[PDB]
């Protein structure tokens, strides 16, 4: 049971949660503080043996759901933590590893090319975006040192759960919504799924909940 | 204006005085619409009037101390609006004129910052 | 003294709400709604409140004319809620849920006690509303406001005599309690459901 | 100076409010108690020299215009008391009577003729309804006998403000909002307006605020 404001998630066996960077949400020493601690789940992503990866920027992946997305195209300055759930329902027989990592400041990078990225091709919105190339991490860095950012591991064989506490990663005190992404949550297939007469989708659900939201 | 244009990264507080300056008799309601950045600047009054405003008559009051909270503004950039709409119609007396007129006065407060100081766009280019 | 004036000793008058004659040989019946809209004497006198609590106090006289008789007459009130009867001998009429009161006319006249039988805490008389969500609901109809029907027969088989019973009913509310004043109405009523008026 | 919630009206002769019925607004013994609470001002209405009266049925008066908008269109229960304030700027030299009075469950009747009020004539929203009969109050009553409700009056001569507290009047403990109106704010100038060369506009404000919002 995880129950934020209103709505809930009845997860089974709750994982160990990854307080990234040590830290935890809290306020600032205008605030609805109960309406947007709600469990945003987002749409079940079709993984299969021959995906590549999922990346959801926030806060853009929230701006068109809820209070959150009234709240954001009304004011000019957010302040909030996150909490990511990441459930992948599999049976036994299944197999595979997933890497759900939380990416600050990821800043993409397109191939073969020295143009920068548009608006079309970094703000997908809820949708969210497949890796082209999730080895390099579509920056020029390295899959195998991403460890070093919040993560954790979602190996069918052992659990299958992620949950993230996220803290406001930032510089400024306040940001502006609409035209900045601090984290990126990554969910990257290191391990690919495999089964033979099932090769079809095993689904993961990505629950995001906003905490201890700001607003002016 | 003219001191915060010597220092690029301005901050705090500003607030407005409006007064009005007309006939004793003359009465009439004003609305003082106040937009935050990033608010659309309103255009009728009904739009206007959610916003945080104040409704201002010209009887006893005639000035409003009207506080802008914290900007912090530091390229076309706008951080606000101030519209006032005019709420009901000007009563004036058949002795005095139509027309009156309101001015207004910008003042800091005291958390107004200032910090890195750069020169004047001002002035620029004399006999002897 | 101004005991006299007091609101409960204002209103508590067994006023002639219902009169109607039935003919026996609304089907050789009469099924009166229980409301206060009927008679301008005492509708403008429960138009003087906007809200009112009250037990009502019925009171069924019936008296016997033949174009004599002793005859046995059932009563039964039908609350908002349950079906009313639309014929004479309908399944309705045997019904328990029902509080049936059974009396001649020989015996001194019928009288139950309906209670309070809103849901809300007081009788809205002034009603500004619509009831429904349909735009063509009734203004001024609380579904909350209505006490229900009083459903009256003869509980005799059909006699040789060919008869008009007529039905006289009298309700006197009491434990009145009364909120919010009006002005009493100047020019006259229109029709019962609503508050018209002529000029 | 009276500030609620966010704006306010800075009047200056501020009269002798009435608690209409010796009572006061309070909450009942989901609510969002600070939002809600502001003054929200309709136009200002054209009272000349041969005007009847305005009326403004509460809160249908108030389901266009800001959160109320908002928190009535998505809920299905409100239980609200009310704050009106009616200016009226005039100068000296001009005369006239107002009856501001507020007239709770004012079931109006139609004249010459036996049809109900139907919505058109009933639910005019925001711009409030012109009095047809003001002597009688467009239901058969009597106008001389109106002050037995809370009422105040704006005698010109005197002052040019009427602030009138109303609280929750209805017999449920909530009540759906779109389908009933409670209170209807009824300005009638008894004694008119009269100026020889200047007999124009003399403009009457309408200042609503609800108080003590709860909703389910």
């Amino acid at each position: 049971q995880l129950k934020l404001g209103n709505s809930a998630i009845v997860t089974q066996e709750a994982a160990n949660y990854c307080c990234a960077y040590g830290e935890w949400p809290n306020y600032l020493p205008t605030q609805p503080e109960t309406a947007t601690d709600r469990f945003y789940t987002l749409k079940s992503v079709k993984w299969e043996t021959g995906s590549t990866g999922w990346w959801w920027k926030l806060p853009d992946a929230l701006n068109n759901i809820g209070m959150f997305g009234q709240n954001v195209q009304h004011h000019y300055l957010y302040r909030s933590g996150f909490l990511i759930h990441v459930q992948c329902n599999a049976t036994k027989f299944h197999q595979g590893a997933l890497l759900v990592v939380a990416i600050p400041e990821h800043q993409r990078g397109a191939h073969n090319t020295n143009t920068s990225p548009g608006f079309d091709d970094i703000m997908k919105g809820e949708e969210g975006g497949t890796f082209n190339h999730p080895y390099v991490l579509d920056d020029g860095t390295s899959l195998a040192c991403a460890t070093i950012f919040p993560h954790q591991w979602i190996n069918l064989r052992t659990n299958n759960s992620a949950t993230i506490v996220l803290p406001w990663m930032n510089a400024a005190p306040m940001d502006f919504p609409l035209r900045h992404n601090q984290w990126t949550l990554a969910i990257i297939p290191v391990v690919p799924l495999g089964t033979r007469t099932t090769s079809s989708m095993v689904p993961i659900t990505v629950s995001i909940a906003p905490m201890c939201c700001e607003f002016n | 204006g003219n001191i915060s244009r010597y220092y690029t990264h301005w901050s705090g507080s500003l607030e407005m005085t409006f007064m009005f300056c007309g006939s004793f008799m003359a009465a009439g309601k004003l609305i003082l619409c106040y937009t935050p950045p990033g608010g659309s600047c309103p255009t009728t009054r009904e739009t206007a009037m959610l916003g945080t405003h104040i409704v201002w008559d010209f009887g006893l009051q005639s000035s409003v101390t009207l506080i802008i909270p914290w900007i912090s503004g530091s390229t076309n950039a706008n951080v606000g609006y101030v519209t006032c709409f005019m709420q009901t119609n000007l009563i004036v007396p058949s002795e005095s004129s139509d027309t009156c007129s309101l001015i207004g006065f910008i003042a800091a407060k005291d958390d107004f910052s200032l910090r890195l100081m750069r020169d004047s766009p001002d002035i620029g280019q004399l006999h002897a | 003294g101004v005991s006299e004036t007091l609101v409960e000793n204002f209103l508590s008058r067994a006023a002639l709400v219902s009169k109607r004659s039935f003919e026996y040989k609304d089907k050789n019946f009469f099924k009166w709604t229980i409301n206060t809209r009927s008679f301008v004497q005492l509708r403008r006198k429960l138009e003087l409140f906007t809200y009112l609590r009250f037990d009502a106090e019925i009171t069924i006289l019936t008296t016997v004319a033949v174009n004599l008789p002793d005859l046995t007459l059932q009563a039964m009130f039908v609350p908002t809620g349950a079906l009313t009867p639309e014929k004479q001998d309908s399944f309705h009429w045997q019904s328990g849920s029902n509080a049936s009161v059974f009396f001649k006319i020989s015996d001194p006249p019928a009288r139950i006690t309906i209670p309070f039988m809103c849901i809300n805490s007081a009788y809205s008389v002034f009603y500004d509303g619509f009831a429904g969500f349909e735009k063509n609901g009734l203004y001024g109809i609380n579904p909350a406001d209505t006490i229900g029907n009083l459903c009256v027969r003869i509980v005799n088989e059909h006699q040789p005599v060919g008869f008009t019973v007529t039905v006289r009913v009298y309700m006197k509310p009491k434990h009145i309690k009364a909120w919010a004043p009006r002005p009493p109405r100047t020019l006259p009523y229109m029709s019962i459901a609503n508050a018209n008026y002529k000029g």
